[PDB]
């Protein structure tokens, strides 16, 4: 089979920006390659095929070149619908291959997550388990890092992350991470600590609680 | 009004089978190469199978070789998937695509230039279960909502009836080692509003017939 890649996986830009990904074929497939965008939520849509042609219906700021083992798709000035994820298609031999998408998002200026960290529940503990939760909020770019600390023990494997799309508004995103233990351990120790580690902060923040203050 | 539609989707214990169809309307389908292709969730678009507009060939990503059959009724004007021996991994959205193949506009015209709406498998040995709901108890304070042990997707939570929707964070549910899923939904309000503003988070888990509302009090 033929193996297709892209570059970069995301990039960060503003309107009337002139962008470029780029996508690569482990082997020469010609000119044999579809280009799509999808929106969250939403069926992919043929923006170009056979590397160059434009899908009929679509933008003219949208071209395609390349022919062998590397192709690009360009916008000439990103327009806001534009902001999407992006994908390469060979259709030069079978199994027919996608690339793993590019996604476009929005820039902004960095800003720092607002760090917020909630005890579990009276009623969730009634009934034998306890999960505690660490939000971090409205925050720019996506990457951040959160962890665990149970008087200062250092956690893994009892935590689960999830994160928003980027904000229509703001175009910040947001991080949820929840450290899930039984009742009994809960019950066993006193400081619980999330930490945050992210472009904004000088230094990671820590936000912590004693069990039952 | 070139439209595909696909049907078939839902919940499947894992080893057994389901059958998609894609009806399509608006143009000549007999003319039109045909793919399934399908999307984890939070994953990038996955390959499954062709089939040339007469049915003379199919082929068939290497994951699904052997356990999917992709077959067409021209006289239906219709797109079957035939899925055996189902697994975990096998859980997504599935779409339909037409593919013309050169057959129109130009020889080298080829890409899946119409999609179905996409219709979800679930591969699972779960049962339908709905959510509990615990409340995360908050000069701007968080709150929120903890939304727990729920099969199978999906749910829908608003906060005060829809009233309340700036600020609101609904985060991506994810599969929990039990089979059931859980996701957080949280607010960022003025400190001050605490006591003066009552927050409620309405939940519904509609596979479960299940509607929670859940007071989230400092």
């Amino acid at each position: 089979d033929i193996q297709m890649t892209q570059s970069p996986s995301s990039l960060s830009a503003s309107v009337g920006d002139r962008v470029t990904i780029t996508c690569r074929a482990s082997q020469s497939i010609n000119s044999y390659l579809d280009w799509y965008q999808q929106k969250p939520g939403k069926a992919p849509k043929l923006l170009i095929y056979a590397a160059s042609s434009l899908q009929s219906g679509v933008p003219s700021r949208f071209s395609g070149s390349g022919s062998g083992t590397d192709f690009t798709l360009t916008i000439s000035s990103l327009q806001p619908e534009d902001f999407a994820t992006y994908y390469c298609q060979q259709y030069y031999s079978t199994p027919f291959t996608f690339g793993p998408g590019t996604k476009v998002e929005i820039k902004r200026t960095v800003a720092a997550p607002s760090v917020f960290i909630f005890p579990p529940s009276d009623e969730q503990l009634k009934s034998g388990t306890a999960s505690v939760v660490c939000l971090l909020n409205n925050f720019y770019p996506r990457e951040a890092k959160v962890q665990w600390k149970v008087d200062n023990a250092l956690q893994s494997g009892n935590s689960q992350e999830s994160v928003t799309e980027q904000d229509s508004k703001d175009s910040t995103y947001s991080l949820s991470s929840t450290l899930t233990l039984s009742k009994a351990d809960y019950e066993k120790h006193k400081v619980y600590a999330c930490e945050v580690t992210h472009q904004g902060l000088s230094s990671p923040v820590t936000k912590s609680f004693n069990r039952g203050e | 009004q070139v439209q595909l539609v696909e049907s078939g989707g839902g919940v499947v214990q894992p080893g057994r089978s389901l059958r998609l169809s894609c009806a399509a309307s608006g143009f000549t389908f007999s003319s039109y190469g045909m793919h399934w292709v399908r999307q984890a969730p939070g994953k990038g678009l996955e390959w499954v199978a062709v089939i040339w507009y007469d049915g003379s060939n199919k082929y068939y990503a290497d994951s699904v070789k052997g356990r999917f059959t992709i077959s067409r009724d021209n006289s239906k004007n219709t797109l079957y998937l035939q899925m055996n021996s189902l697994r975990a991994e096998d859980t997504a959205v599935y779409y339909c695509a037409r593919d013309p193949r050169g057959a129109t506009l130009y020889y080298y015209y080829y890409g899946m230039d119409v999609w179905g709406q996409g219709t979800t498998v679930t591969v699972s040995s779960a049962s339908t279960k709905g959510p509990s709901v615990f409340p995360l108890a908050p000069g701007t304070a968080a709150l929120g909502c903890l939304v727990k042990d729920y099969f199978p997707e999906p749910v829908t939570v608003s906060w005060n009836s829809g009233a309340l929707t700036s600020g609101v964070h609904t985060f991506p549910a994810v599969l929990q080692s039990s089979g059931l899923y859980s996701l957080s939904s949280v607010v960022t309000v003025p400190s001050s509003s605490l006591g003066t503003q009552t927050y409620i988070c309405n939940v519904n888990h509609k596979p479960s017939n299940t509607k929670v509302d859940k007071k989230v009090e400092p």
